[PDB]
């Protein structure tokens, strides 16, 4: 049920079976035996359990957090606004971590799926993770154990001052 | 004249090649007799306690207690600050600390210099 | 391999009979090598080595020197191998 | 000809 | 079962031990039986050559030189009997050896699994408990005033008396306990 | 938090008013129930700590430590039952009350929101520990050990008290939340350098630091089994928690000031493990092993990186469990043979196999066999140190090798070889002792399945 | 190993350097040289998941060998002819590399002869 | 070899040791505690063989197959297979086919 | 309790008392040099590994080859049978070190020489198509590679 | 494809079932080893199916069944890499374990804790499977340490033997030294590539730097008993012979080579690490073979043979031919496990005698073991069209036809000669000649377990090489054309070694005695590496610990610095203040001095 856009998978191209020898293929009979012995009972059990679940279907909801004023607009020693901004920044940190995780998952799956052509056919995912990693490192790395929204803001300001100095 | 066997600290001289085993005197035999007497007395006492049907528990060996006490307790009371003790303590205590400080400080400074120069690769180093 | 007392005695006597210097006819369980037989110290060493090679277990020299009798060898082997019959 | 085998208590 | 050692090794005993070591190392070098027999008879002749030296200084010097020769010619990996010290099976069954006193801590159900043996064990315990006092008295009597000068222990002097300090030697664990 | 505190307080009247027969039973039942209640705290919101009230709060750091304390009390009771049988009923109740007061103080330390309250109770923990060591120790050196422990801790703590009061005067509050949110950076000045030293040194004494660790071997060797259990499991981790909390105030100066302590710990772990190789006393060996692991934790804290902090929390919990179990195993043999010399008792595997199995598992956890939480923490600390400097790996790997060597050496000497012939008092291990070892082991292996519980807030 | 003897014991300049090979340009001598045509296509290789080391000028024969191996299963002895074909193509490629080595040897000797001609 | 006292002591210890060893022998009876599961004759030849086969492979294979169905669906990328080697030849859906045109020389 | 080890003996009476305390012969007893190390009264027993002691002799502690009451070596734990061993070797220690270190050195030296003179075959470099698999080896498709050309021989 | 994942996971999960049932009553009963053997056999039969599927269509897969924990941007999940290496090594390892356990039932029948032995065997097998089928470095490390700990436990099976405990501790020590480099690799990959999964590590590290690969090299050297870390393997023969044959001969020791093979795509990029692997493998081959030539214990000889073969595999990795090294691992498992089983049969027949000098004339006394050992030796020495031919001959041919360190190639050829030499030694001294064993003849190989267990590995050594080599897809460009002497070098060197060894062994019959040569002493004393390396560093470390760390610092100097000096100062001040004089005249003068000083200083 995962979104294909979020977790892209290249379309599957499976070669058709083209036997050229008379000898019977053991894999085919073994797979048929496995089907009959295992897959059918398992499919029946899941049919039963899905029927039971459909008998009592109930829904759980994904929470929505409205955007709150950032530390940038929070006043000094204004503990309420600083608190809200800090919790929001922590949630954003978690979301960014998850995004990095998604990109890394794509990278691993593409390495495995391509096979011996991983170096060439996974280049796009490698570039995506390159960009995401650079952004994440710039945003969050070196903040330290006691990372806080204020420290991230300070890092951003240091970076922008360096950029202005580079602009000379 | 086969090549001789040079004894070392980790290769002791065999009793067979001991120059003293073949130069025996009456006093040496007397000393061996005395040592055998000592060992016999100790073995007698130990076996008397060991074969006792009434005994229940460890046979407290004074030698073991002495060994533990000498290894643990007696060290400081029988210590005197002397030039050898002081110099060896200074060396093996602080010298390694300063050596590692030097090594790690130089490494850290080199890394920071490369980072400031923007001449270090951290392309995917996003987990510190 | 029960290795009974009689088996040990038979094997010790077998080795001794196979010893050229000992004449088989006068060889007996109580025949002291030093006194009853003509064997010297080095012959005692050799017979002890032969016994330990036959039974595959090594006899310490302090015990080895004090055998001086085939029956002593037999009972010593019995003691080492825990033979009670 | 079973010989006794000495072993620590196992009930506990 | 080991005999009590002596304060020193007599010259004859040292020569015997050197002969045994030399024969064993030669056997290690001479793997095949015939070659070993040939060189062993040669070694026996070599010992017989100076068997009757009258000068003890000369015999001692010969012993020293022969020991040096043995050390040069010792086999790097001499044959060791499997159960002998340094052998492959030395102390292999040691963990299986269990002291007799472990029995007294058995739960009564386990001790009831084998009643008859434990009756025999109780008989042995009674025997040891009775004989201990007489053993101690005998050891005191035979001991010299200065103290025991050798590890040797006296045999039982009179009927009805067990050998002094006999319990552990008699009840030592079986070589192959399993 | 009172859901835990108030029943813990009520343990005291229950113990005092219980019958002489039932003191241990009642204490154990209700302490286990209190631990079951404490298990609720593990549920921590990711973004924010559980701020129960003004005085008390919990986070993903404090919750594992509280659970450890609440679990540790019944284990201490089971261990201490045996050697206190001869004691009179009043003395046994007094001992139990010292244990309960210690648990109460530790819970309030880990949950306190104010640094001054944290200091008050963290120093209050000394009194029950000191009384335990100096009253129910079994050697004449207990008095000296108690003096050393008390005076080391106080000499560390008093400057911390002065510094905390100065912070209260300057910033205006010692509440950890306010300090974290305001947290103005320090400047590189001698006054600030000495404030940093004052804040850090008390915890550096509590976490045995090389050169400040002399109190730990004396205390652990001389204390009774329960006191050793608390000292190894929680009292050392008091320093780690304090350092992690306090590091927020001293943000920039940490980089400059860490190098002495970092090098001291990095070399000291090797030195202490090498000491473990040559120790003649089992309790002393375990104590020096604790010193080495705590030095690793000190390195992780000083590095001040997320992975370092997660590894530090994991190592704290895992080491607490492992050291408590190892002390219990050593205490069993001590009760049997009445000596702590390693060589005296040998070949105990033949005599006591299940205890040998417990020893094997305890040593395997001590040498950080994966996937033990011990290895999770140690590996995270190693990776953080590697990011700090690639050359750290040499020292870290050497320490790992020596830890394996000394752990298996203790196992081999105590539990392998020929049994000591003359010792005849070894008896079948009681169900209490095996139960204690199992209560130590099973939680440790289980925590591997769900490691996020002991990975700390930064997870 | 005899070529190594010439390279090391003898004059190094005459003998080719394996790393440096080929120093001389293809245009030198050999008035017309055809491009080494590739029978297989790049997409084909990528689709067949041929190893990069195996993606050589004989990768087509390997492609046929892989197809016959997949089709012949369970029988694993039915691809002997395809195996021989691929093996011979690899043999010819090796022979061509040997000819390159010999060409470099002779070209270096001719250069030495020019240098001798100066003197 | 031994002194007569030594011989006598050794003989005494020998007798006592042999007595101990013979006393280590058990009786004809090894008492045991006194039907938990009925088992008449139960074909250990094949029936028990089949029971072992089932309990050890069939039950695990069913459980693991069910867990495979759950885990594959629960999370994307849980099972990633190497893209099957599409040798020039018919495909199932794309039905793509191409020939290198043997642009080479056959003789060997 | 006089049994506990004392300070370094300085008078002959002290030495005799120490020798009796450690159950050693007075002439054999030799305390460690009083250089402040802390040994004090403890005797300098010979540095013989427990392996060297005769196995056959009945020891009070067989696994340790030690008798009860015998003075225990200061570093006995170091010289246990399971640890550092000083038993005599057939070959001299110095000669063993010479042979091993020389062997290793020669090995590494010859490997370095092999690096100087590496073996190979009299063939040319393997030629790969499509500019030596430029794209297949991760080359940027957008950028244009040098058009590597391999001509037939 | 759908059956593939299920079958592959079931193959591992079934092995755990005996471990779980070890709590049940079956552990107490005599049926436990037979249940364990049957479980392993069923696992092998199942593992055959995915192997067939891979042979048919190359159906490689990765299974991330369980998500252990997510650490910020790093996700750690239980992931199994069911690729060619795993799908082939699992059936081989399972078959070898099956044969070994069947043999062990006969060999370990007398042992009271046979059930513990079998359970430990299954534990080792599970750990090795975890090592082989691991897609994360953490899971691979779990398998690594599990294999190490199981080797430690099994080697010291007879806890009574101090030598066994020493060997176990030594193995732990060397393997932990390797684990230092392993941890270095894990840390470097985590810090740079931000993952411990092999897939992401391969994807990001296009041109892998030197440090992580050198760490992997160190870990491989530790596990595969390479030079500098080699002595643990020969010392491991202290354990029961089934333990040796299973772990320290054919399965555990290949862990390091397999770790390097798993990282082959990174290994290709860095040339220096390839050179170091090649040099280390050549050193190991030469040194271990030379040591084996003069050994008189059959287990030691076979163990040094294992080490030499591992060095050959490391060389193959250095020549940048990983799949060939994996093939050699597969064949070595078969023939070396069979050789060790034959050695165990000889030992059990001759009442625990392991010295070849005491074994003789067994060619006719033990016909089946003799045939098995002859076949195993021929396979080991590269007899054509045996299992060794498909691996070792290709190894040597690739080594010759490649850019290579000259001394490495020369040492490899010499090592092959010495392999032939020590095969000649064991055959000549043990089976040939006249009997030298003690008089009582207890030879009896007529045990169905022994016969069948050796039968399976015999059939494997004869035909598995051909079968596997034909079935596996081609993964290396073959060295089609080569000079005739280059092709025949392996056979020529093997035959030369055979001839020289046979002549030298024949010279032993001659009634001539010569004192040992220095080279013989060097070979027999294992190069003196045990003698000095197990004494000088051990002595220095333990002495340094006690003398400096335990005493001179902790009990002397730190105490003198902080506690003792301060206590002494406070004592001296207390003595000063409590002068115990108390004379009104004395301290009233102090009042006057204090008044004057206060008036002056404070105005």
């Amino acid at each position: 049920s995962w979104d294909k856009d979020v977790y892209p998978e290249p379309p599957r191209r499976t070669p058709a079976p083209a036997p050229q020898t008379s000898l019977p293929n053991p894999v085919t009979y073994l797979t048929k035996i496995f089907d009959l012995l295992v897959d059918r009972p398992v499919t029946l059990a899941r049919e039963f359990i899905e029927q039971q679940h459909a008998k009592n279907r109930y829904y759980y909801y994904h929470r929505e957090f409205r955007r709150v004023p950032d530390i940038t607009e929070c006043e000094e020693k204004d503990i309420l606004c600083m608190f809200e901004a800090e919790m929001q920044w922590r949630r954003d940190y978690k979301v960014d971590q998850e995004i990095v995780n998604i990109i890394q998952e794509r990278l691993k799956a593409c390495q495995q799926r391509e096979g011996e052509s991983y170096r060439q056919n996974c280049a796009k995912e490698l570039e995506q993770f390159t960009q995401v990693s650079k952004a994440f490192q710039d945003r969050y790395s070196d903040l330290g154990a006691h990372y806080s929204a204020r420290k991230c803001l300070a890092k951003q300001k240091q970076r922008m001052l360096a950029e202005r100095k580079a602009a000379k | 004249s086969f090549p001789k066997y040079k004894p070392s600290r980790l290769a002791t001289l065999p009793a067979t090649l001991d120059p003293a085993e073949y130069d025996i005197s009456p006093e040496t035999r007397k000393a061996q007799a005395e040592r055998l007497a000592i060992r016999s007395r100790l073995k007698r006492e130990y076996l008397l306690q060991y074969n006792d049907p009434n005994r229940l528990g460890v046979i407290e060996d004074p030698a073991l207690i002495r060994w533990t006490y000498a290894r643990s307790a007696n060290i400081y009371p029988n210590f005197r600050p002397t030039p050898k003790t002081s110099l060896l303590g200074a060396l093996f205590g602080i010298g390694p600390l300063f050596f590692w400080y030097y090594v790690f400080k130089t490494d850290r400074d080199k890394k920071e210099k490369l980072i400031q120069e923007g001449k270090l690769d951290q392309t995917f180093n996003i987990s510190y | 391999p029960p290795l009974t007392l009689e088996a040990i005695k038979d094997r010790v006597l077998y080795v001794l009979k196979l010893y050229d210097k000992i004449d088989p006819e006068k060889l007996s369980v109580n025949s002291h090598f030093m006194k009853d037989l003509g064997l010297d110290s080095l012959d005692q060493v050799e017979i002890i080595m032969a016994m330990e090679d036959e039974f595959g277990f090594e006899i310490p020299d302090i015990d080895a020197e004090k055998l001086m009798c085939p029956q002593e060898i037999v009972d010593y082997i019995a003691d080492k191998k825990d033979v009670y019959e | 000809k079973r010989l006794f085998i000495i072993k620590p208590s196992g009930f506990y | 079962a080991f005999s009590a050692p002596a304060a020193y090794l007599t010259h004859q005993q040292k020569v015997l031990r050197l002969y045994k070591r030399a024969l064993r190392h030669l056997e290690s070098w001479c793997v095949h039986r015939d070659k070993y027999r040939y060189f062993a008879c040669l070694m026996r002749a070599r010992f017989d050559e100076h068997k009757n030296e009258k000068d003890m200084v000369k015999a001692t010097q010969l012993l020293r030189q022969a020991e040096e020769e043995f050390w040069y010619g010792q086999h790097p990996q001499p044959y060791i009997f499997p159960e002998s010290p340094g052998g492959t099976s030395y102390e292999r069954y040691e963990c299986y050896k269990v002291p007799e006193w472990c029995l007294d801590d058995w739960h009564p159900s386990e001790k009831a699994m084998y009643p008859d043996y434990f009756a025999k064990r109780e008989q042995w315990k009674r025997l040891r408990r009775e004989s201990w006092e007489r053993e101690v008295k005998q050891l005191q009597e035979e001991t010299p005033p200065g103290g025991p000068r050798t590890e040797a222990l006296p045999p039982a002097r009179k009927e009805g008396d067990l050998p002094p300090l006999w319990w552990h030697i008699v009840t030592r664990p079986r070589e192959r306990p399993m | 938090m009172l859901k835990i505190i108030i029943p813990t307080t009520m343990l005291l009247p229950m113990t005092w008013m219980s019958k002489h027969n039932m003191i241990w039973i009642n204490a154990t039942v209700h302490s286990l129930l209190i631990s079951l209640i404490s298990l609720s705290l593990l549920n921590q919101l990711g973004e924010n700590s559980l701020n129960f009230s003004l005085t008390f709060f919990s986070d993903s750091l404090s919750a594992p430590l509280l659970v450890l304390t609440t679990w540790l009390l019944p284990l201490m009771l089971m261990a201490s039952q045996s050697h206190l049988s001869k004691e009179t009923t009043t003395r046994k109740k007094l001992y139990i009350t010292m244990l309960i007061l210690l648990q109460l103080f530790l819970i309030m330390t880990f949950t306190a929101t104010e640094l001054i309250l944290f200091y008050i109770l963290f120093e209050a923990t000394l009194v029950p520990t000191l009384i335990i060591i100096t009253r129910w120790g079994n050697q004449t050196e207990r008095l000296n050990a108690g003096l050393y422990f008390l005076f080391y801790t106080l000499a560390g703590s008093l400057p911390l008290l002065v510094a905390l009061v100065y912070i209260q005067n300057t910033t205006g509050s010692l509440n950890f939340l306010i300090i974290h949110y305001w947290s103005h950076p320090l400047s590189n000045s001698w006054s600030n350098i000495f404030m940093w030293l004052a804040c850090i040194m008390a915890f550096m004494v509590k976490m045995p630091l090389y050169g400040l660790h002399l109190w730990l071997p004396k205390a652990h060797v001389e204390a009774p089994i329960a006191g050793s259990m608390v000292l190894a499991a929680v009292l050392l981790k008091l320093g780690g928690y304090g350092m992690m909390r306090i590091t927020t105030i001293l943000n920039p100066l940490t980089n400059y000031m860490a190098y002495p302590f970092l090098m001291l710990s990095m070399w000291g772990m090797i030195m202490t493990s090498s000491i473990c190789l040559r120790q003649t006393d089992l309790k002393s060996l375990i104590a020096y092993s604790s010193v080495s692991h705590m030095a690793l934790v000190i390195v992780a804290i000083m590095i001040q990186t997320p992975w370092s902090f997660m590894g530090a929390t994991a190592l704290m919990i895992a080491h607490g469990l492992t050291s408590s179990m190892l002390f219990c195993l050593a205490n069993t043999n001590y009760e049997r043979v009445h000596s702590r010399t390693m060589i005296l008792a040998r070949g105990l595997q033949t005599l006591l196999p299940l205890m040998a199995t417990w020893w094997l598992m305890a040593s395997l956890t001590n040498l950080a066999l994966p996937p033990s939480i011990n290895l999770i923490g140690e590996l995270f600390i190693i990776t953080a140190s590697f990011s700090w400097s690639n050359i750290t790996i040499i020292l870290m790997g050497m320490n790992m090798m020596i830890t394996a060597l000394y752990s298996l050496y203790m196992l081999i000497t105590t539990q392998r070889g020929k049994y000591t012939h003359h010792i005849n008092n070894i008896k079948a291990s009681f169900t209490r002792e095996n139960a204690l070892m199992a209560l130590h082991i099973l939680p440790l292996l289980l925590l591997t399945l769900n490691p996020k519980m002991i990975l700390g807030p930064l997870y | 190993g005899a070529h190594l003897a010439r390279r090391y014991l003898g004059d190094a300049s005459k003998e080719p350097d394996p790393l440096r090979m080929p120093t001389f340009p293809p245009d030198y001598g050999f008035p017309e040289r055809k491009e080494r045509e590739m029978v297989a296509t790049q997409q084909e290789m990528n689709d067949a998941q041929l190893m990069l080391q195996q993606r050589d000028y004989c990768a087509h024969y390997l492609i046929q060998l892989l197809k016959c191996k997949r089709d012949s299963f369970p029988n694993f002895l039915a691809c002997k002819h395809e195996q021989h074909d691929w093996d011979y193509c690899e043999h010819l490629d090796y022979v061509k590399r040997m000819k390159e080595f010999e060409r470099e040897r002779r070209l270096l000797q001719r250069k030495k002869r020019r240098e001798q001609r100066e003197a | 070899g031994y002194t007569p006292d030594e011989k006598l002591r050794l003989q005494q210890l020998r007798e006592l040791r042999r007595r101990w060893l013979k006393d280590q022998e058990l009786s004809p009876r090894e008492p045991v505690l006194p039907l938990q599961d009925g088992a008449p004759w139960v074909i250990y030849k094949t029936y028990r063989h089949s029971i072992f086969a089932v309990t050890h492979v069939l039950i695990p294979v069913w459980i693991i197959h069910y867990y495979l169905k759950y885990h594959v669906t629960a999370k994307p990328y849980t099972v990633v297979e190497r893209k099957p080697r599409i040798f020039p030849g018919d495909t199932i859906l794309e039905t793509g086919e191409v020939i290198p045109l043997m642009k080479e020389f056959p003789d060997q | 309790k006089d049994m506990f080890p004392g300070p370094y003996p300085k008078t002959p009476e002290e030495r005799a008392a120490a020798a009796k305390k450690y159950n050693m012969r007075v002439e054999d007893y030799e305390p460690y040099p009083d250089d402040g190390m802390g040994y004090g009264d403890y005797p300098k027993l010979p540095d013989r590994s427990q392996q060297e002691r005769d196995p056959w002799y009945d020891w009070d502690h067989p696994d340790l080859r030690l008798n009860w009451g015998e003075p225990i070596h200061w570093d006995l734990d170091m010289y246990i049978r399971n640890r550092v061993d000083t038993s005599p070797t057939p070959v001299s220690w110095n000669t063993m070190c010479k042979h091993l270190f020389g062997f290793v050195a020669f090995m590494l030296f010859m490997f370095w020489v092999g690096e100087i003179y590496p073996s190979y075959q009299p063939v040319g470099p393997k030629q790969y198509p499509y500019n030596d698999l430029y794209l297949e080896r991760g080359g940027d498709p957008t950028k244009e590679p040098e058009p590597v050309v391999h001509y037939e021989i | 494809m759908n059956p593939f994942a299920s079958l592959t996971l079931t193959t591992l999960i079934i092995l755990t079932i005996p471990i779980m049932m070890s709590n049940s009553n079956i552990y107490k009963t005599n049926l436990y080893p037979n249940y364990v053997k049957t479980t392993v056999s069923y696992a092998f039969t199942l593992s055959l199916v995915p192997l067939l599927m891979f042979m048919h269509t190359g159906q490689e897969m990765i299974i991330s069944n369980w998500h252990w924990m997510t650490l910020q941007t790093v996700e750690l999940s239980l992931s199994f890499k069911m690729d060619y290496f795993s799908v082939m090594f699992i059936p081989v390892a399972l078959f070898v374990t099956w044969s070994i356990m069947e043999f062990s039932m006969w060999y370990m029948h007398s042992d009271p804790f046979i059930n513990r032995f079998f359970k430990y065997l299954v534990l080792f097998l599970i750990t090795m499977m975890i090592l082989v089928t691991a897609n994360n470095l953490f899971q691979l490390f779990i398998g690594w340490e599990g294999v190490g700990i199981m080797s430690f436990l099994l080697i010291g099976w007879w806890h009574g033997r101090t030598d066994a405990n020493t060997a176990a501790l030594q193995a732990i020590l060397y393997n932990r030294i390797g684990d230092i480099g392993f941890v270095l690799s894990m840390a470097w990959f985590l810090t740079h590539s931000n993952a411990w999964d092999l897939q992401q590590i391969f994807m990001l590290n296009n041109e892998c730097p030197n440090m992580p690969l050198i760490g992997l090299l160190l870990a491989a050297a530790g596990k595969s008993a390479q030079f500098g870390l080699h002595p643990w393997l020969p010392s491991a023969m202290e354990g029961p012979t089934p333990v040796s044959a299973l772990l320290h001969s054919s399965t555990m020791v290949v862990a390091g080579v397999f770790l390097l093979i798993r990282f082959y795509p990174l290994m290709e990029t860095n040339k220096l690490v390839q050179t170091m692997t090649l040099c280390l493998g050549a050193i190991t081959t030469l040194f271990t073979a030379l040591c084996a030539i003069t050994q008189n214990d059959i287990k030691k000889i076979v163990a040094f043979s294992t080490s030499s073969q591992l060095g050959l595999m490391m060389v193959t990795i250095g020549i940048n031919q990983p799949h060939l090294a994996f093939l050699h691992i597969c064949m070595h498992a078969f023939f070396k496990a069979m050789l060790f089983m034959c050695s165990g049969s000889i030992i059990h027949s001759l009442n625990d005698e392991q010295d070849i000098r005491k074994m003789g004339g067994l060619y006719k006394a033990m016909p089946f073991t003799t045939t098995a050992l002859i076949i195993g030796s021929l396979a080991l020495t590269g007899m054509p069209y045996l299992t060794g031919f498909y691996s070792k001959d290709l190894i040597i041919e690739a080594v010759n036809m490649s850019y290579t360190n000259a001394w490495a190639l020369l040492m490899t050829l010499i090592a092959t000669s010495l392999t032939a030499a020590y095969s000649t030694r064991i055959i000549f001294f043990a089976f040939l000649g006249k009997p030298r064993f003690p008089p009582l003849v207890l030879i009896n190989e007529n045990n169905p377990l022994l016969i069948n267990s050796i039968k399976r590995l015999l059939i494997g050594s004869i035909f598995a090489g051909f079968i596997i080599s034909n079935n596996i897809p081609p993964m290396t460009v073959p060295n089609t054309t080569m000079p005739l002497y280059m092709k025949m070098t392996a056979l020529i060197v093997t035959i030369m070694g055979f001839m020289l060894a046979l002549e030298l062994n024949n010279t032993t019959y001659y009634l001539k005695f010569k004192y040992p040569s220095q080279t013989y002493k060097f070979s027999n004393m294992l190069g003196y590496y045990p003698s000095i390396m197990h004494r000088l560093p051990t002595y220095h470390n333990l002495s340094m610990s006690q003398k400096s760390a335990s005493s001179l610092l902790d009990l002397i100097w730190l105490e003198t610095i902080l506690p003792k000096t301060t206590s002494f100062i406070q004592m001296k001040m207390s003595i000063m203040v409590s002068n115990q004089k108390g004379l009104i005249k004395l301290y009233f003068l102090s009042f006057l001095i204090t008044i004057m000083i206060s008036m002056t200083l404070f105005n």
